[PDB]
């Protein structure tokens, strides 16, 4: 064994970034993240991805937000909007929340393991409570108000 | 090396002098001598694969390989449909990639010596004359010649090692290991054997063969032609294949109709003189490729003379006959020049004359480094072939004359 063989070492894939309809208008503040969340396999991948986050209303981590608990129904009703195309997680702790946006159904993925540019049914059957209007296969959705 | 001997001295003087018969005188009588050189003439060295690459140097120790491979993202996905008096919607989301990989070399080790005492520095002449001590300086000149055969010679080895499977293996129970050594060198040869379940002379049945030769390796030609590198260009062949092609049938209906033989009509069917000697231009046109003979022979180490490449064994080569791959001296510590010390590649050749201590010796070591290292390898998938093996049939020995057994006194 005195030569080897080619083998692979670099594997970058450069996605683009989650589409929006152009017409229905932008609004975005942004929040202060939780500090319990591990927030590494939540911007983990080069896929394009959306998800819900809710916001402590009180107690000591009150305006943080966290990524949404589709089984609580308080985390349900605390939901404040979307995390499109995540940022920086490790040089910054605050997020730019999406309040007002419209996506399309295959970009929105809530559990770890739910595969990526396919519609989360967990989101779907939810939608009524999270305030979210499926159209033509589109979320739309508004949380101010 | 040969026996130090004077020949024409020799037959003079291997007659005895004083010795007499039953006839108790000495009788009248007429003598006549001859000289022969026994030598093998079956026994030829393998230079078909010094041309399959020619030696390179590089001064150094190792050699690392480095591919970047890209792929874009393809302009498809037709249109979204519309009404005229409602708003657009957004475009899907695509994806480009990069990968990248390495691949690594090193080379091998061999070198070896010789010496020679002071007893038959100064004591060995011929054999029919005397000489005053001056053979020496005739047979270690030819020691000196053969020491640079023996690394032309294992150069060679090493490369139709690879030729032949694609695999240096090395073992400790081995004709010129004594060190014991290990080396199981695998390169990324891939499909080095053709499959033919039925070769070419099989004739299952009453007198009809199964394969036609032309119709296979023009199936060859054919599952190749987005296969660039994977059509075949040229076959070597070893002695016996144009009677495997003679006996065959199918080959057989080809020349008959570039010469119009219809069997019942116009022609008794010809005997194998014309129907052999026109199966190579017939081949060469219907398959377009070339044919190269290499029928060279060596003596084995215990049966008879066989071929370099084997009986019913051909090579198919691919996209180019050049050079399939390439040999690398690597560096070597030669002598310092001005204190730095001075390196060298290729084979090297080191005299060491101790002829005043206190016993005098003279010796030389003979040695090299390097390994050979195939051409390059395909980019989109990391496969290589160039060379392909074929078993083509199985009888072709019952086609070939015999040979001299080796002579030995």
């Amino acid at each position: 064994d005195k030569i080897q063989l080619f083998r692979t070492i670099g594997r970058v894939q450069y996605w683009e970034r989650v589409p929006r309809l152009h017409a229905y208008g932008v609004f975005a503040l942004p929040f202060p993240m939780d500090p319990d969340v591990e927030w590494g396999n939540w911007f983990a991948g080069p896929h394009p991805k959306a998800f819900l986050v809710s916001v402590h209303p009180s107690g000591p981590k009150a305006g943080h937000v966290y990524p949404t608990d589709l089984s609580d129904p308080d985390s349900v009703a605390n939901v404040i909007g979307m995390v499109l195309d995540g940022h920086d997680y490790e040089a910054d702790h605050n997020v730019t929340v999406t309040l007002r946006a419209a996506v399309p159904i295959e970009y929105v993925q809530q559990g770890i393991e739910a595969p990526p540019l396919q519609p989360d049914p967990a989101v779907l059957n939810a939608a009524p409570q999270l305030k979210l209007k499926v159209i033509k296969g589109h979320y739309f959705f508004d949380y101010t108000r | 090396m040969r026996v130090p001997i004077n020949i024409n001295n020799a037959l003079a003087r291997v007659r005895d002098p004083l010795s007499i018969g039953g006839l108790k005188f000495p009788t009248t009588k007429e003598i006549q001598e001859a000289v022969a050189a026994i030598a093998d003439k079956f026994n030829q060295e393998n230079d078909l694969v010094d041309r399959f690459f020619p030696e390179d140097s590089t001064f150094a120790s190792e050699l690392e390989l480095y591919l970047l491979r890209t792929q874009d993202a393809e302009q498809t996905g037709m249109t979204f449909v519309h009404q005229v008096g409602s708003t657009s919607l957004p475009v899907e989301a695509r994806v480009a990639k990069v990968d990248l990989a390495k691949a690594t070399w090193s080379p091998l080790a061999f070198k070896e010596s010789r010496v020679w005492d002071e007893k038959e520095i100064l004591y060995l002449g011929r054999l029919a004359d005397e000489v005053q001590a001056g053979v020496i300086n005739e047979q270690i000149a030819e020691s000196l010649t053969w020491l640079m055969a023996r690394m032309r010679n294992r150069r060679r080895w090493l490369t139709w090692q690879v030729m032949r499977t694609g695999r240096i293996t090395i073992q400790p129970n081995d004709p010129y290991n004594p060190n014991g050594l290990k080396y199981v060198i695998d390169y990324g040869v891939t499909d080095i054997e053709l499959p033919l379940p039925q070769k070419f002379d099989a004739k299952d049945g009453n007198g009809n063969s199964a394969v036609d030769p032309i119709q296979y390796f023009r199936d060859l030609i054919k599952a190749a032609t987005y296969f660039p590198d994977r059509r075949p260009v040229a076959i070597i062949v070893g002695p016996g294949f144009d009677e495997v092609l003679a006996d065959n049938t199918f080959v057989q209906k080809y020349v008959e109709y570039e010469k119009g033989w219809v069997v019942g009509q116009n022609t008794v069917q010809p005997p194998r003189e014309v129907y052999r000697q026109a199966a190579l231009d017939i081949f060469k046109r219907y398959t377009g490729l070339e044919v190269m003979v290499y029928d060279k022979t060596y003596r084995d180490q215990d049966g008879s003379v066989k071929y370099w490449i084997p009986v019913g064994e051909l090579i198919v080569l691919n996209q180019s006959t050049g050079p399939v791959g390439r040999f690398v001296y690597t560096a070597h510590v030669a002598g310092q020049r001005n204190g730095k010390v001075v390196y060298a590649t290729g084979p090297y050749l080191t005299v060491k004359d101790h002829l005043q201590d206190d016993p005098p010796y003279y010796a030389i070591i003979a040695g090299f480094h390097g390994l050979p290292q195939l051409s390059g390898y395909n980019t989109e998938d990391f496969s290589f072939h160039r060379f392909k093996w074929l078993k083509y049939a199985n009888n072709v020995q019952s086609y070939l004359p015999p040979f001299p057994p080796k002579v030995e006194l």
